[PDB]
């Protein structure tokens, strides 16, 4: 859950040079983003999610 | 370097479908038969889909196998304080295959159940349980189904060959059928059954993205909920 | 007989004995980097020129890491011998070139219905009532280097995709199996209110992935990215999947291929861009059962 | 698998069995002269000069008998490089002198708060998430024979701290963390009624110990004392304490000092008379990560 | 304090751009003054920190008798110190040519007279960029690319721990 004590950090993304294109290109771009976990990763406490309810 | 001592145990598919899930709350009354609006016994077709916690646990993945827990709580009250009291109640749980006669009146002999297993629970009891092991007529139980059990042919009219889109026997498991064994006392009452689902020895194969939108049927409708995600900016921490 | 299993402690201040009491089984109770666990499940490649029959092709997964694979004696159950056409439908054949715009909202496809009208497969899967087969799918879509856009192809075994109307699994056989022409999925979703003629047609809506998931959770099927700037193709290696050794071809689709356009299509400064994507599907493994009259099954 | 156990017979008129039914050891049941029985709990000595980085010093404890250590492999929580300053940070710092007079109730410190703005240790520990040190507290207290009085001086790990209104833990980050000026015991307990600008102070009565408890029992906690008429000063030798092995300094505070009169301050017949107190305090095995742009907490 | 560096030069460029950037590692790059007056660059100009300070296409001689601005007046080709650039070369460089690199990396060990040396007096080394050939592209003569500075401190190691210095600025 969103807990101050136990916060993850700050993640970002900058400009470290800018981007470069030549003439005749499309001077705007898309960057897409994946996230997964790596092979030291755990969970406990197995609980009901609130991503999914019932009404009635 | 870090000795690295942590375990996935309660991470494990069993240990995520370890827990009784209630898939189904059967309503049925004891109540003089003369009365119309009393339901004197109770036709569930068995599945998981009344529901929606294990249902959306059950499809993040395509297909399955496991055994079946199945554990009862049943709950009565009375529905007047007039017209007397009652004794402790004795509760018929016939499971009728697919094929097995079904009980149109609350007596009648279907519930000899010579060869359908019945269960009989006395009220006030711990909840009743049975277990039953893999029954699909497949190698697995199929969440999803992309196809239709009937193939329209070329010439029979359009309502000949007409199928659910989805729809196959493979879920085809029966029903329960439940009555109260106790003749009527003077007074009403009412009593809910709750079934719980629980799956042991469980495997699971092709694993699929868990449902987004509110569920919409037996199938992967979707009508309501198709906005599930919030407003948030897009250099906003 | 007992068992007498050990103890994970925790908390300290270590064995447990458990004794089965029934015949059946199913009244026991449970028993209980980089590098990923489970390497079958992040689209492992095959690790040129794809040959099967006279075809010939010149970024390949393998869906699940199993190629596709004949019947084992130990889990066959029909027992009328297993008709094998071999390099007769065994072959890649090219279905109608798609148009990738600015605007497509992605494309979708089922297997063997895609193939049902191609040469010899189609024939055998016609006359016989039980078939199998995995599948090569090759999609292509080239590029100048100053294109930019990007695919997401998957293979979705069971690819289930969402009705239009108010009635549930409404969709009609004629339109959940439209052929090598497959279908489109949509930005939104529109209700079918035409109670008198129905469309019975599937909604897809491409962010729901036409399932009611979201799309970018598709990636937990087997998939393959083509990225305009780096590769012109991707090759999709599916064993046959079902909870069944065999089934019915007509009745079932094993698998569902999904194009949705991850990046959009874009090109130096002309709005009007559009360039081709042409499949190339090859059955694999094929072993048909039950022949007898050929089953022709209703249209529109 | 049973486990048979003797019993501890009394009134006589001798083994009893136990067996886990479980998996989980959750459902197990239980299982049950001057020397101090427990040596560690006793304020035990180290058994001159302390040289810690380029600092010197010339009635010693070790809190719990456990001298301060680095992280064992075996017992790391966080995966990236640790930090270790080492002489750098590990060295006396001397904080502000206070005052002991006839009237003082006794003065309290927080660590590492005390040493948030020394040297390089408080930019290590503003730099990074996480810090763990333990300590080396020199108390200085030198009178001549002819002065009488005794000092207590507790190292209390999470020393919590009594607040001074109505409303439950409301004491504000900024009086919780006065830096190395510390903060006073009082003598009774006053309530803070200004609804409007509450202080959100601590209010620590010296005979509670500030925190409800009896100030004759704050011995159990590692502890020494300065007898004017025995010794000059103490030294507390305080490993890092808390249930993690490595946790946020500028969150919390892992041990506290309290120095209370135990006997008045007195001399001669002059009834104005006061003796200077300073406090030095070395961090040991100072180890750091999460290393990011530096922490600026609020102040006043 | 000592310390060695890796400095990373970046400038990323189409494969329609032309140009070259020469890095130079000088040790003890010292650079020539502004003023009649010999070594007469104060501490605050002599040290700008991490902006910097940029070569000159010529000599102008500082005239303000009052008040001297005292800052240096590196003139490109003689390199700022009275050579010609052209035998810059001989110290270590490396050149990001935009049609071949985008980078240039550069591991400078510690360089001194002495052993360890104060790093508020003295700087031991010198970061020199100089463009070799001039920035172009296509037919736009408004073109601007960014070059970026990554430099890491290697093998740090620093004596005599006290109050921190606190020098005197602008
Ligand atoms: C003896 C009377 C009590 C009732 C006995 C119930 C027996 C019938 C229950 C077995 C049928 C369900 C088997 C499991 C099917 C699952 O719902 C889904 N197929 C899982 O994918």
């Amino acid at each position: 859950i969103n807990d101050s004590f136990t916060e993850g950090g700050y993640i970002s993304m900058f400009y470290q040079t800018r981007v470069v294109v030549p003439l005749s290109t499309p001077r705007k771009m898309d960057i897409l983003g994946f996230v997964s976990a790596c092979n030291d990763f755990s969970v406990r406490l197995l609980r009901d999610t609130t991503h999914i309810s019932q009404e009635a | 370097h870090v000795i690295q001592k942590r375990t996935r145990s309660e991470s494990t598919v069993e240990s995520f479908f370890a827990r009784g899930a209630c898939v189904a709350i059967i309503e049925v009354d004891n109540d003089a038969p003369t009365k119309r609006a009393s339901k004197l016994f109770s036709i569930w077709k068995i599945t998981y889909k009344d529901t929606v916690q294990l249902r959306r646990k059950l499809e993040f993945f395509t297909y399955s196998r496991f055994d079946m827990e199945l554990t009862f709580v049943v709950t009565s009250n009375y529905t007047d304080a007039n017209n007397g009291h009652a004794l402790n109640q004795v509760y018929q749980i016939m499971y009728i295959p697919p094929g097995a006669p079904i009980p149109g009146k609350w007596n009648d002999y279907t519930w000899q159940t010579s060869s359908n297993p019945s269960l009989f629970y006395t009220y006030g009891a711990p909840p009743a349980r049975i277990s039953v092991p893999y029954v699909g007529i497949a190698n697995a139980y199929s969440h999803f189904y992309d196809g239709f059990a009937k193939v329209p042919l070329a010439g029979q009219a359009s309502t000949e060959g007409d199928s659910l889109y989805g729809a196959a026997s493979l879920n085809d498991f029966g029903s329960l059928a439940v009555r109260v064994v106790n003749d009527h006392n003077p007074t009403k009452l009412t009593s809910k059954i709750r079934v719980y689902m629980k799956p042991k020895h469980v495997r699971v194969w092709c694993p699929r993205p868990p449902r987004a939108v509110p569920y919409y049927g037996p199938g992967v409708d979707y009508k309501d909920g198709l906005a599930p995600l919030p407003e948030k900016g897009l250099t906003t921490y | 007989g007992a068992q007498v299993s050990s103890q994970k402690v925790g908390a300290h201040e270590i064995n447990y004995t458990t004794i089965n009491y029934y015949r059946d089984s199913a009244s026991n109770a449970a028993s209980k980097d980089f590098a990923q666990d489970p390497s079958k499940f992040t689209e492992p490649v095959k690790d040129m020129q794809l040959t099967l029959g006279n075809s010939t092709i010149t970024n390949s997964v393998v869906a699940y890491g199993r190629w596709p694979e004949y019947i084992k004696d130990s889990e066959a159950n029909p027992v009328d011998q297993p008709t094998e056409p071999a390099v007769a439908a065994c072959r890649f054949y090219t279905l109608d070139t798609v148009t990738w715009r600015k605007e497509s909202r992605g494309w979708w496809w089922k297997l063997p219905d895609a193939l049902k009208d191609m040469g010899l497969f189609g024939q055998n899967m016609f006359y016989h009532y039980l078939g199998r087969a995995g599948y090569t799918v090759h999609v292509q879509c080239n590029a100048s280097k100053f294109h930019q856009g990007a695919l997401g192809v998957f293979a979705v075994p069971e690819m289930c995709l969402a009705g239009d109307s108010t009635t549930h699994m409404f969709t009609k056989y004629e339109n959940a199996n439209p052929g090598e022409k497959g279908g489109e999925f949509k930005g939104s979703f529109t209700l079918d209110t035409n109670a008198t003629n129905p469309a019975r047609n599937f909604c897809p809506v491409d962010y729901l992935f036409g399932s009611g998931v979201l799309a970018g959770n598709a990636f937990v099927y087997p998939h393959q990215i083509i990225n305009l700037r780096t590769n012109n193709c991707a090759t999709l290696v599916l064993p046959y999947v079902n909870s069944l050794s065999i089934d019915s071809m007509t009745k079932h689709n094993n698998w569902g291929i999904a194009i949705l356009p991850l990046a959009p299509l874009d090109f130096a400064t002309e709005s009007s861009t559009e360039i081709p994507i042409t499949l190339t599907i090859a059955p694999m493994c094929c072993e048909f059962n039950g022949l007898r009259n050929i089953t022709v099954p209703r249209t529109q």
